[PDB]
RNA sequence: UAGUUGGGCACUCUAGCGAGACUGCCGGUGACAAACCGGAGGAAGGUGGGGAUGACGUCAAAUCAUCAUGCCCCUUAUGACCUGGGCUACACACGUGCUACAAUGGGAAGUACAACGAGUCGCUAGACCGCGAGGUCAUGCAAAUCUCUUAAAGCUUCUCUCAGUUCGGAUUGCAGGCUGCAACUCGCCUGCAUGAAGCCGGAAUCGCUAGUAAUCGCGGAUCAGCACGCCGCGGUGAAUACGUUC
RNA sequence: CGAAGAACCUUACCAGGUCUUGACAUCCUUUGACCACUCUAGAGAUAGAGCUUUCCCGGGACAAAGUGACAGGUGGUG
């Protein structure tokens, strides 16, 4: 949110991640929420985001916190002409 | 070319709009209520010679004025019909209703009932030229200054569509000072739809 | 047009010099209805002309128009497989229109830093028979004399 | 697909932005005036018929 | 005291004028004319009628102006003065009606039209 | 001269400082206001003390080299993590959600009619 | 009292305003004349067609006319008559 | 302090009813005609200006997707519900627009003149904070009473002085603001920084005869939020029309 | 240009997850209330419970099943 208020994130995603407290990477989580932000809690998980046709995985690191999830799951398989 | 609807062209100048009420906030509610009412009456009293509807509003009341050529049919035996009618209308509107029936004099000059009759004949597979000429006779006897018809569709189960109509007297559509009536009426035959346009030139206002 | 000539609205004089050429030149040099800017440009240019020359700016401008206004146009005519020009005695209004047009256009084409300066230099050059507008005049007249053979047409 | 769309209209929307106009006579749904809740097409028809109060042809 | 009134209009502008005996000043909404109309091109347009009939140093002017822009207002004042000079002396009408000052310029703005992007302008037609 | 660029001499101070990669009119006016000099002088008429104060505040501010390093490291970060916004750069496309069909020549470069 | 009448048809609005003025003069009070406030026309433009024909259009107009009446010396007769009276549905009335 | 307050509607203005313009008159030309020409007067003269107004029918023109509808087709799915994605792609080609390529101009300051129209959980005054977008408080207004609304071009100064420039503003990085559950795909706005192409455009081609073109802004419909478009509004305000060879 | 507003909705298309007198109707077979709401989950649709059954005046629109008649198609042919 570009308003200086709650950095947006979905309740179920927050809930499942916070339940995953031991931070095991095998605890891979899925979501259709391309619109949520990224937090330090996410840093180190392999989440799978629905890109319109598939759950594409992505491993989070420090360089994603201010970004959205949909930025790492593109929707257009362009390959030149 | 394409024509402008005559009644639409002549609102204000010669004719008053048929929904003769006023409102600002409940405008849309009142208007769609009026349309529901017209649809209900058209569904119910198709057997009757209903021609023209008018609706006035006054502070939780719905005054209605229905022109009809067979009023005895619509009023029923000394009543007993309009009561059920206003009962259903009150059920729809959620408010109180009053009705005034009017007896249409010279129904063969009113464009809607002519079209209804012609469409019924065509559904009964009567000759379209016969229907048109008969209605023209009836109108020009009833006292018209002029009349014109136009039927267009799959005439007599044809493979190709065409439009055929006739006329007697005058139909100056470009002249506004005219009291011209117009009516469209659709006939649902096995081969498809037909469209009966009628417009009639009565005496005018000065 | 097909229905014959058209009479034009009259010209409004100039407030200070009481002239028609001045107001019509304002209208020429004007862009996007800006009579104020155009008139200021013209009055400041004629102020320069007053400054660098004691003669009246209006008289200098009259002399320039006498030196730029043509007498003979070329008019095109397409005779089947060859289109060519024809000399034409120019009507006195067309003379002045072409004069103002040439002056103003080659003025704004001149490479100085303000339209004031450009127009003043162009008018003085035209009055002394040295300007691009006078070159245009000479070109049109030379073509009229080179195609003078079609006097019958 | 239609008339389920009108069901979706007349049913409660999850969010305030998921509520969208609709002609109320034809379900067009574009080209709607809030003053009327009508498509331009039906608006034209009913204005010709006179069933819309106040409207008329315009020229000035 | 003595007053000769007029009402001029030109291009969506209105000028309520009153001539009074004076010297030639023209007040315009509690402001001088050379301050209200900064253009010297239009003050002469205003003073045309005094140039037609010799009345230049005769009347100070008082005006209440509304609507339009500076030039429409100038024409409004022109028209209003030409009207008020008839209350003054109808014998000036013989010259005002040759000037065309009683002639209220009906050059008003044209409609914008649908399909056209402006009144008589149209979008660029492309043959193909 | 100041930060590795021989700025003009016929120009005035603000508009000549605009020729630094990191200073526009607003920050130039802010700097000259913080230093307390005239903004309408020409830099060939300065006292070297004014020049030194200008240099000091400019060095306090983030300019040519640091600015290039910062913006380019940002670009390289978003390109290397694999975000959409960096794929745009890596592919040569616009980035702010524009339409890449009838426009975008400022990233496509020259046109290639095919 | 100030009464704002407004309608879509001046030919009826004027008749109703005359009715009001005559009832007031009947009940014995002084009234401003029915003074007309500016009409307001809401314009509407519609594609004259049904599909893709965009240059040919049709302009509808909703004009509302509107009149204003004052009542200076209100008798109880006046205040009761001008609240008992009914009018057509085309016009509409607002008091005070 | 303010048309303010009193008073008055006189002027304006509003808006109803009317008048007015009809070759109606003067002369000339004309089959004694219709008509044309000029003139007078008049606010206006010749359908004053513009609009709504689209004959028979043509294009088997477009519309089964606004709507209705015959026939055919699916009806454990071509129907129905949800989420996310896409209609916003990108080697390229075309059309319609906006910005420009500058000094008739850019930038800072001050200042002047409009009209149409919209507004209730909406327009919002004024005050404060903020560089700004905007935010907090809070008043009036269901409206010729309040607001949107001190319009911008313009005018007077100052500065820039010919330069890919203080032009041009694209693109890009950073910070923020609003809307709204949510602004990555994919919103609008602002600030800072960068500062591209572009120095008037080939073949060819488009609009326009007057308040027109040209330019300048203002409002509205859709709209939670968003249009360089659309519709309307008014400001400033030209040149030309010889004439039908083509 | 339909589009007088493609973030979701719109949206008619694509992937996945779901339903089948059906999301929307009339006719019928219930001894009648059920919508709404809280939580568990879930991307949500959806199911699991509970808060609840208070239908209103034989009738009156609503909730269920059940019954198939039928619905429904922005599916084609302008
Ligand atoms: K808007
Ligand atoms: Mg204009
Ligand atoms: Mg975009
Ligand atoms: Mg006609
Ligand atoms: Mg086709
Ligand atoms: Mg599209
Ligand atoms: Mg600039
Ligand atoms: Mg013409
Ligand atoms: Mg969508
Ligand atoms: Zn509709």
């Amino acid at each position: 949110r570009s308003l200086k208020k709650g950095p947006f994130v979905d309740d179920h995603l927050m809930k499942k991640v916070e339940a995953q407290q031991g931070a095991e990477k095998k605890k891979v989580i899925k979501t259709w929420s391309r619109r949520s932000t990224i937090f330090p809690s996410f840093v180190g998980f392999t989440i799978a985001v629905y890109d319109g046709r598939k759950h594409v995985p992505v491993y989070i690191q420090e360089d994603m916190v201010g970004h959205k999830l949909g930025e790492f799951a593109p929707t257009r398989t362009y390959r030149g002409h | 070319g394409q024509k402008v609807h005559p009644i639409g062209m002549r609102v204000g100048i010669i004719r008053d709009w048929d929904a003769k009420w006023y409102a600002e906030k409940e405008y849309a509610e009142f208007l769609h209520e009026d349309l529901r009412i017209r649809k209900f009456i058209a569904t119910k009293l198709a057997d009757a010679a209903v021609s023209t509807i008018e609706i006035e509003r006054a502070a939780n009341r719905v005054n209605i004025s229905i022109h009809t050529a067979k009023p005895g049919m619509v009023i029923g035996k000394g009543g007993s019909e309009v009561e059920n009618l206003r009962k259903e209308l009150n059920k729809l509107t959620g408010k109180r209703v009053h009705i005034n029936i009017v007896e249409i004099k010279k129904p063969d000059l009113d464009a809607k009932l002519v079209g209804e009759g012609i469409a019924r004949q065509l559904e009964n597979r009567v000759a379209f030229r016969r229907a048109q000429k008969q209605a023209i006779q009836r109108a020009m006897r009833a006292g018209a200054k002029g009349i014109k018809t136009q039927v267009s569709g799959r005439l007599n189960g044809a493979d190709i569509a065409r439009s055929e109509g006739y006329s007697e007297g005058t139909v100056p559509l470009h002249t506004l000072r005219a009291d011209i009536d117009y009516a469209w009426e659709e006939a649902d035959t096995t081969y498809g739809k037909l469209g009966v346009k009628v417009w009639i030139y009565r005496g005018e206002i000065l | 047009p097909r229905k014959g000539p058209v009479a034009k609205r009259d010209v409004l004089p100039d407030p200070i010099y009481n002239s028609k050429l001045v107001t019509r030149l304002i209208n020429r040099v004007m862009v996007d209805g800006k009579r104020g800017i155009a008139a200021n440009i013209i009055y400041n240019s004629f102020d320069i002309i007053k400054e660098s020359t004691g003669n009246d700016p209006l008289e200098v401008f009259e002399q320039a128009m006498k030196n730029v206004m043509p007498v003979l146009e070329v008019k095109a005519r397409r005779v089947g497989g060859s289109n060519y020009q024809v000399p034409v005695e120019v009507r006195p209004e067309r003379r002045t229109t072409l004069g103002l047009r040439w002056v103003v256009n080659y003025a704004r084409l001149r490479g100085e830093h303000t339209m004031e300066e450009r127009l003043a230099k162009e008018i003085m050059d035209a009055a002394n028979n040295t300007g691009a507008s006078v070159k245009k005049r000479e070109d049109t007249h030379k073509m009229a004399d080179a195609n003078r053979a079609f006097a019958h047409y | 697909a239609k008339k389920s769309m009108i069901a979706k209209n007349k049913r409660p929307a999850k969010h305030s932005t998921q509520a969208y106009t609709r002609c109320e006579r034809c379900g067009r749904p574009h080209s709607v005036y809030r003053k009327f809740h009508l498509c331009r097409i039906c608006f034209r028809e009913l204005a010709y018929k006179g069933q819309i109060p106040g409207v008329k042809k315009a020229s000035w | 005291q003595v007053q000769y009134s007029g009402t001029g209009r030109r291009k969506n502008a209105v000028a309520r004028v009153r001539l009074v005996p004076g010297t030639g000043k023209i007040t315009v909404n509690k402001k001088d004319v050379e301050e209200y109309i900064p253009h010297a091109d239009l003050r002469e347009v205003i003073n045309q009628p005094f140039g037609v009939t010799e009345t230049k140093g005769a009347y100070d002017v008082i005006v209440n102006v509304n609507g339009g822009g500076y030039a429409g207002q100038s024409g409004a004042i022109r028209h209003g003065i030409a009207r008020a000079l008839l209350q003054v002396d109808p014998d000036f009408r013989s010259a005002l009606k040759r000037a065309g000052l009683l002639t209220r310029d009906a050059r008003m703005v044209e409609r914008k039209k649908p399909g056209l992007k402006k009144a008589r302008k149209a979008s660029q037609f492309s043959k193909r | 001269r100041i930060a590795g660029v021989d700025i003009p001499r016929d120009k005035r101070v603000v508009v000549s400082l605009t020729y630094i990669y990191g200073i526009g009119n607003t920050t130039a006016k802010k700097v000259l206001a913080n230093v307390g000099v005239s903004e309408d002088v020409r830099v060939r008429d300065l006292t070297n003390e004014q020049t030194d104060a200008i240099r000091a505040e400019i060095d306090k501010l983030k300019v040519e080299g640091d600015l290039r390093r910062e913006v380019n490291l940002n670009i390289k970060r978003l390109m290397e993590i694999g975000s959409y916004r960096g794929i745009r750069h890596r592919r040569g496309l616009p980035t702010r959600g524009q339409n890449t069909k009838n426009n975008a020549r400022t990233r496509k470069g020259p046109t290639k009619t095919v | 009292i100030r009464i704002r009448l407004k309608a879509y048809e001046h030919r009826i609005l004027d008749q109703s305003a005359d009715k009001i003025v005559e009832t007031a003069k009947r009940t014995g009070a002084d009234v401003s004349g029915p003074i007309p406030l500016p009409t307001e026309r809401s314009l509407y433009t519609v594609i004259r067609a049904t599909h893709k024909y965009k240059d040919s259009r049709e302009q509808f107009e909703m004009r509302t006319h509107k009149r204003l009446i004052d009542i200076v010396n209100p008798t109880p007769k006046t205040v009761d008559a001008l609240m008992k009276l009914d009018l057509p549905s085309g016009v509409n009335i607002e008091i005070k």
